[PDB]
């Protein structure tokens, strides 16, 4: 309501074309919970350059854990501590104990898709698979996407950030986040593409959960042969994981 | 703007215009649009700079095309412009509409179906009638019985030492002002609307570039 | 001008530049006709994701009543007897409302839940006629007989238009027949939420029952289709004895 007040009070200013472009931000906006269940954050819409986006105003296993990219603040959360009154969070119960299974060493397997809205928390209940393989001697990591191209292209003076994904590339349950809308496409034949390889050069099981879904995120990176170089890389995503359905 | 401009800023930093002497035929679409784009080559240029134009509206009377750059000019479609008294409150962006376009020098048109031979007895006394930096004629694709008109349209760039516009009502590309038409070895810059397909020239720049719109005041939007 | 009257309208449905996206379907909305030719259809907005689209006494007269016996509609107020907390805890949020109600500022409705016969109706078609005093073309429906012939088909693209967005709507009855009602009603009852709307309910059961009968399975689509009926009011006894 605030927004329309300030939109008609200023359109002879502001206008209507960024209005458009960033129609999906301002729907999505109003179309989600403008309160919260505290009264944890609120959403707030905030102009960043000629972009309009929505930003959140506030209402045995520990040094093993150590997931680059992201905090320790992150990673606490179990499948117990997770309810089933809804259709989404079952599924991952019924899930994983089967991959508790196929697996001995070596495996080559399926994977899962958490894509869609934004409120599940589609880390907290992948900070769980990365709880509870590290009882054992082993993991689950948890490492950001965006993040990849954050710190990732100021730094190309050789080596730096091609020799710390190294060894980020020999840990088996390796799990990988925001794909799409999050991350600008110099980087997908040169690291996401060599991502997916030389663990397929032995063959393993690898992770995809992010927010645009699968006849989706073989799209939103063409920022035809633009569509195609989307269609053979990423042929090793849909090719490396099984969807999960929020219905 | 090298020139009495063409239409866009990224559009007159790209092909350059309009320069001495062209044949130009803007093949416009059915169903999308072609309102606006002559609202958007001939609306400001008259306004600004005393190259003077004039404007070609034939089959329709060049009356009722008076509702679509006032109504552009002074931003003012939504209430209404098109028919009688309005609300007491839309009398209020008048002075942008006429405010401009009576300080320069337009002859709008509406006379028979015409050959070509008009705008050459014409256009030997409208040189020296008018202040002149385009021409701007009706759409390719009535004037007669149509391939024959774009081929002697050529000169007409050519004789009152200013560039002459006749766009087209035939994808869009240049082989649908083909099944009606001839053109190719006429007109050496093919522009387009869906997308203003520029694809013709010598000069150098041709690019694929569409722009916005907001039609409730007919609007183009270029970044 | 007329954009500006209309995004103020959905302001609270449209996110300004769904407005601008949009434009080309809003401005050929109101460009065409808002009437139609049965009086078959009209133009009503939809959101749809993203995007906006364009689906299809001298007191009872240009009113529009769906799927209903003809006379039936005919009822006062001096002749609704005043009871129980049936009738004596409602009239504090009925006339603290009555000469005063907007659009552009959503209103209080009012949900009708109790027992098989005592009195569900008479409390949402008496108030149709206080929606006559100023006449409005208030909706009176039984959704018993709305959940099996909009199933059928021959004409279905658009069937619920005089079901979501009209002046009232005083809803009667729904006791027959991941359910079949999830991008039905529940996404209708999402336009009385967004566009400045308020409707009027009654039934057979309760808020407590209807919740625990909805929608089965082997999925909380039971427990969402009905605080899209419990969120512009809250609901209040229905007590007395039989009426048969």
């Amino acid at each position: 309501q605030d927004v329309q007040a300030f939109l008609k009070e200023n359109e002879e200013v502001i206008d209507q074309k960024m209005i458009e472009k960033s129609l999906n931000k301002l729907y999505e906006y109003i179309e989600q919970s403008k309160n919260c269940s505290y009264c944890g954050y609120h959403p707030k819409l905030v102009v960043n350059g000629r972009s309009i986006d929505i930003e959140y105003y506030e209402c045995k296993q520990q040094s093993l854990m150590k997931s680059m990219y992201i905090q320790q603040d992150l990673l606490g959360a179990t499948f117990q501590q997770v309810d089933i009154s809804d259709p989404s969070r079952l599924a991952m119960f019924q899930h994983v104990t089967d991959f508790l299974k196929s697996y001995n060493e070596t495996g080559k397997g399926k994977g899962l898709y958490l894509y869609g809205k934004f409120g599940v928390g589609k880390t907290f209940m992948l900070a769980a698979i990365a709880n509870e393989l590290a009882e054992k001697e082993y993991s689950s990591m948890i490492v950001y996407v965006p993040e990849f191209v954050r710190e990732l292209k100021n730094s190309l003076q050789d080596q730096t950030l091609e020799e710390k994904l190294n060894m980020v590339k020999t840990t088996p349950v390796l799990m990988l986040d925001d794909i799409g809308a999050e991350s600008t496409s110099w980087v997908r034949d040169e690291v996401i593409g060599t991502v997916l390889q030389h663990r397929m050069s032995q063959q393993l099981p690898t992770f995809f959960s992010s927010n645009f879904s699968p006849d989706e995120l073989k799209h939103h990176f063409t920022y035809e042969k633009e569509e195609v170089k989307a269609a053979r890389l990423m042929e090793r995503i849909l090719y490396l994981a099984a969807p999960i359905r929020l219905d | 703007i090298t020139g009495i401009p063409t239409g866009f800023t990224e559009l007159d930093r790209m092909t350059s215009g309009f320069q001495r002497s062209d044949l130009i035929i803007v093949a416009a679409r059915p169903s999308v649009g072609k309102t606006a784009f002559a609202l958007n080559i001939a609306q400001n240029v008259a306004t600004k700079t005393n190259e003077n134009v004039a404007i070609f509206s034939l089959e329709m009377s060049a009356q009722q095309l008076v509702m679509r750059m006032l109504c552009a000019e002074g931003n003012i479609n939504a209430q209404n412009l098109r028919t009688g008294k309005l609300t007491p409150e839309d009398w209020g962006k008048l002075t942008m509409a006429m405010g401009s376009l009576s300080n320069a020098g337009i002859y709008i048109d509406d006379t028979p179906s015409i050959r070509v031979s008009d705008i050459r007895a014409k256009c030997r006394r409208l040189k020296q009638e008018s202040g002149l930096g385009m021409i701007v004629i009706d759409y390719l694709q009535l004037i007669q019985e149509v391939s024959e008109i774009s081929r002697s349209l050529k000169a007409l760039a050519r004789e009152l030492e200013v560039p002459v516009i006749a766009l087209s009502q035939l994808r869009p590309m240049m082989s649908d002002i083909r099944e009606s038409g001839s053109i190719e070895q006429d007109a050496d810059i093919v522009a387009f609307l869906y997308e203003i397909i520029i694809a013709k020239q010598r000069n150098g720049p041709v690019g694929t570039v569409q722009l916005a719109f907001i039609k409730e005041y007919n609007k183009f939007v270029n970044l």
